[PDB]
């Protein structure tokens, strides 16, 4: 019990951040725990590019994003 | 010294374990020493009307540190106020003053005024949502 | 360093302990990019792409 | 601000990198305004670019120590110079040729 | 005395268990060197708790 | 048992815990302090 109230005191920053980017695509990760990673370069983009390169979900390492 | 935070000296001749209390204690009065250098200096007109103003808000949580204080005063005259209980019943108020303490500092580092102040306030606030108090 | 600002002193001081030696002038240029609102991606893109055409 | 402050930044930058020939300056010119907001929205992982660049500093605590020293500050662009100072030690080969220039200049 | 000294010895291990563990989730503050992260500075805060509720405990262990 | 009690018969022969953690926890936790119910 005591582990899972640890966890859920641990998740609540990271589900602060997930909320923040479900409802407003505003990646909240201020260490990187996400697994997505928001290049603002092409997220400036008006084009397909804007989508697949602007916000970046770390896909290689799924199990560890 | 300077813009540094008041330290605390405690007779040696203290128990090391009452005396380690002591400054696990004084860290609150190290905070609200702090504060009040900084409500006192942020007060000036020149800081701007939002330093005033934030000022005063500290000033409203110094007020009630010290009814706090207060309060441990008159449960130690009466007898009721233990160093473990004073340490415990001072968690919160530690973690507030020293809350206090680093929004004072980093107020009176910064410089910050007017819309420099509302977006450290702004990013303070972010910074807290793990701690709802 | 009288290029940079003394907070683009400051941050010139934290990126030589970041191990960076930067001309304080590319320094200046660069946080002015910065005040810019420019986003950092782009920048180093752009650095990366001035820096390619000029072999040691 | 000049409404072409950027396009004199980048002629500097060029000439301070001694690129050869103005052509492309354009380039870079849109490739800038087009990735410029005017907001700064990109919510950069400080914590996550500090790492990267404390592993990349030969002064890692110092760095480490003046991100929260300029944090305490409310230093505007802190976040964004970590975040292109480990940009740069991500490109091993501008570093190297950012540093010669800065040596020769 | 010898007794004595294992009963205190198992005593002595679960005192240093405690102060260790509060020495390790002491790291108080979500500093911008915090490179733990914000999930770890709230596990962090709730070991805190954790062992704020510990020392409680003790000082409610009568001492008859 | 069913032996044993007729003959006995016969010869006329032969949540609270949560609450007292909180009890607990309120004399010996500091008031602002949130009691974890798993923890608890």
């Amino acid at each position: 019990p005591v582990l899972l109230s640890l966890l859920k005191t641990s998740c609540e920053p990271y589900t602060r951040f997930i909320h923040d980017w479900v409802y407003s695509g505003v990646f909240r990760d201020a260490y990187g725990e996400f697994m997505i990673q928001v290049n603002h370069e092409y997220l400036s983009f008006r084009d397909k590019l804007y989508w697949t390169h602007g916000y970046v979900l770390i896909s290689k390492e799924v199990e560890d994003c | 010294a300077g813009r540094q935070s008041r330290t605390f000296l405690v007779d040696p001749n203290l128990d090391l374990s009452i005396r380690e209390l002591v400054h696990r204690i004084l860290p609150v009065a190290a905070s609200y020493s702090a504060v009040t250098r900084f409500i006192e200096e942020k007060s000036s007109f020149e800081y701007g009307q939002v330093n005033h103003a934030l000022a005063a808000a500290m000033r409203t949580l110094v007020k009630e540190h010290l009814i706090l204080v207060s309060q441990l005063e008159q449960l130690h005259r009466q007898g009721l106020l233990s160093l473990q209980k004073l340490w415990f019943y001072i968690q919160p108020a530690m973690r507030t003053m020293d809350i206090l303490a680093s929004l004072a500092t980093s107020v009176d580092k910064g410089e910050c005024l007017g819309g420099s102040t509302l977006s450290l306030l702004h990013d303070r606030s972010f910074s807290y949502t793990g701690d709802s108090q | 360093k009288k290029v940079l600002s003394t907070e683009e002193m400051e941050l010139y001081e934290l990126a030589q302990a970041a191990g960076g030696a930067i001309d304080p002038d590319v320094f200046k240029i660069l946080v002015d990019l910065l005040k810019l609102n420019v986003a950092p991606l782009a920048v180093f893109q752009m650095l990366k792409s001035m820096c390619a055409g000029q072999r040691l | 601000m000049s409404e072409f402050r950027i396009h004199h930044d980048v002629n500097e930058l060029l000439s301070l990198l001694r690129v050869h020939g103005g052509d492309g300056a354009e380039v870079y010119i849109d490739l800038l305004q087009k990735n410029r907001t005017p907001y700064v929205t990109t919510t950069v992982s400080a914590h996550s670019a500090k790492v990267k660049i404390a592993e990349f500093s030969r002064t890692p605590e110092d760095f480490l120590k003046k991100y929260d020293e300029l944090k305490s500050k409310n230093t505007r662009n802190l976040d964004p110079l970590v975040y292109l100072l480990s940009k740069l030690t991500e490109d091993k080969e501008t570093l190297q040729y950012l540093q010669q220039n800065a040596k020769e200049r | 005395p010898e007794s004595i000294s294992s009963l205190l010895s198992e005593v002595a291990e679960y005192g240093t268990c405690y102060t260790r563990l509060s020495h390790f989730s002491l790291q108080p503050v979500l500093d911008s060197l915090y490179s733990k992260g914000l999930v770890f500075q709230a596990f962090t805060s709730g070991l805190r708790r954790y062992l704020q509720y510990y020392r409680a405990c003790v000082l409610s262990t009568p001492p008859t | 048992t069913l032996f044993l009690e007729s003959v006995q018969s016969r010869l006329r022969t032969p949540k609270e815990n949560l609450m007292k953690m909180q009890s607990i926890a309120e004399s010996h936790l500091e008031l602002d302090d949130v009691h974890d119910p798993l923890l608890a």
